[PDB]
């Protein structure tokens, strides 16, 4: 039922990559955005995407290593220790009701 | 003869003064009014569904603004926020994503629509549309908005705008509303899985781009305004070229072949301005039919917790009837204007 994030892999080696997969993404969306950390916070915006636009908009937490897809997945390549911790996805549905989910991966 | 010329001049001048200065009896005035009321009707019909509050510079802004409407019930539109899954208000909504074409209006763009709407609405309510050959009168428009404060409260502000009820000012306000929508094509809110009733065009599931849903409607409304603006301009050209009656008919030093040819050409310019105004007025009716025959057919012309979003509530059908009635009156007088041109042409 509820929006959830899956890290792939669960724990990542340094220099490698991790995919944050989204389960139960609502069908009818206005847009969505990924944030570094555990809170929806514009200052920690990695990247946002609006349905219908063909082009995502990066934020201050963008580091050149993150790729968003239109299944709402976020790929992070060339992972380091600084990427440890939480990631937050917010989704804005077509009726302007939002949903939120949290992801995380370990790094070594 | 001078008897015949003075008759044709009196016909032109009488017809011109009704057309330029009349209200109920002028199709120029009724067409201009129809265009203004049509834009108010457009916004009352679909404006509530326009997505607004996308960020301009930075998502750190976290900006929200509320825009207040009054029928006599009051409503409030939030730009920037969203609703949480449990029903509570979130300060993070449309402001999490960038404002631009095909996405959402910025707060600045919405406040311009909102202000223009309140000016246009309040001018027509408080003073009516001024006659097209008039300067109009001054009036005060009130624009009410609110904003969220540090944690606790909501601060409401009522602004006062000094404005006028002349056609040119009011058409400018209408043009601001239509061009903002037509040029930035914001997305529309979908029905869920401040309107009480849901219009047929607002379907559940996916949201629609406003220029996809209302492309024809926006083009019609835009053409109505542009043709109305040309009516206003032709009306002033008409008010300039007002031919004088021949006095001292037998005095050929006063009434020379030079002065009488200038009079005859002044009569033709007056008549040609009149014809062009009536043609524009008919085109406005045609464009209103375009505007009112698609998604808004069962909405723009009608009006009946509770609010009137989704219905036009702008008196467009009444004005259309007055346009038709006045236009027919001027059309019945076409024979006496054709002979007045033919009289002028022989000179
Ligand atoms: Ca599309
Ligand atoms: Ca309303």
């Amino acid at each position: 039922a509820k929006l959830t994030i899956e890290s792939m892999p669960l724990s990542v080696a340094e220099g490698k990559e991790v995919l944050l997969l989204v389960h139960n993404l609502p069908q009818h969306l206005f847009g969505y955005s990924w944030y570094k950390g555990e809170r929806v916070d514009g200052n920690s915006l990695i990247v946002g995407y609006v349905i219908g636009t063909q082009q995502a908009t990066p934020g201050a937490a963008y580091s050149g290593r993150e790729t968003i897809y239109t299944n709402a997945s976020l790929l992070i390549q060339n992972v380091t220790q600084n990427d440890i911790g939480f990631y937050t996805l917010q989704v804005i549905k077509s009726d302007l009701v939002n949903e939120e989910a949290t992801g995380q991966f370990h790094v070594y | 003869s001078a008897q015949a010329i003075n008759q044709a001049v009196n016909n032109l001048n009488e017809r011109a003064k009704t057309l330029a200065g009349g209200t109920t009896n002028s199709p120029a005035y009724q067409a201009t009014l129809l265009a203004l009321r049509s834009v108010l009707g457009l916004w009352n019909s679909m404006g509530y569904a326009v997505i607004c509050g996308g960020y301009t510079k930075s998502p750190g802004e976290n900006n929200q603004k509320n825009f207040h409407y009054t029928d006599g019930n009051g409503t409030t539109i939030n730009c920037g926020g969203s609703t949480n899954s449990n029903g509570t208000h979130s300060s993070n909504g449309t402001n999490t994503l960038k404002a631009d074409k095909n996405v959402s209006l910025s707060i600045e763009q919405y406040e311009k629509i909102h202000e223009s709407y309140q000016i246009l609405s309040k001018a027509l309510k408080q003073a009516g549309l001024a006659p097209l050959n008039s300067k109009g009168e001054k009036l005060e428009a009130h624009v009410t908005t609110s904003k969220y404060q540090q944690d606790s409260q909501t601060k409401t502000t009522t602004s006062v705008i000094d404005t006028t009820n002349d056609a040119q000012n009011l058409l400018t306000q209408a043009q601001t509303i239509v061009n903002t929508l037509k040029d930035y094509c914001p997305m529309l809110i979908a029905k869920s899985s401040a309107a009480t009733n849901t219009p047929s065009w607002q379907t559940a599931g996916g949201g629609k781009n406003s220029c996809e849903t209302f492309g024809a409607e926006f083009s019609a409304a835009s053409d109505m305004i542009n043709n109305a603006q040309k009516i206003v301009q032709e009306t002033q050209q008409l008010s300039a070229n007002q031919p004088k009656n021949i006095t001292q008919p037998h005095n050929l030093n006063l009434n020379t072949p030079s002065s009488l040819t200038a009079l005859a050409q002044k009569m033709l310019k007056n008549a040609q301005s009149q014809a062009e105004i009536l043609k524009l007025a008919n085109q406005v009716e045609s464009d209103f039919n375009k505007l009112s025959s698609g998604h808004l057919k069962d909405y723009i012309g009608k009006c009946d917790q509770k609010n009137n979003w989704g219905n036009g509530c702008a008196g467009v059908e009444e004005t259309l009837t007055s346009l038709k009635t006045s236009a027919a009156d001027f059309n019945n007088q076409t024979p006496q204007i054709n002979q007045a041109q033919n009289l002028a042409n022989t000179l």
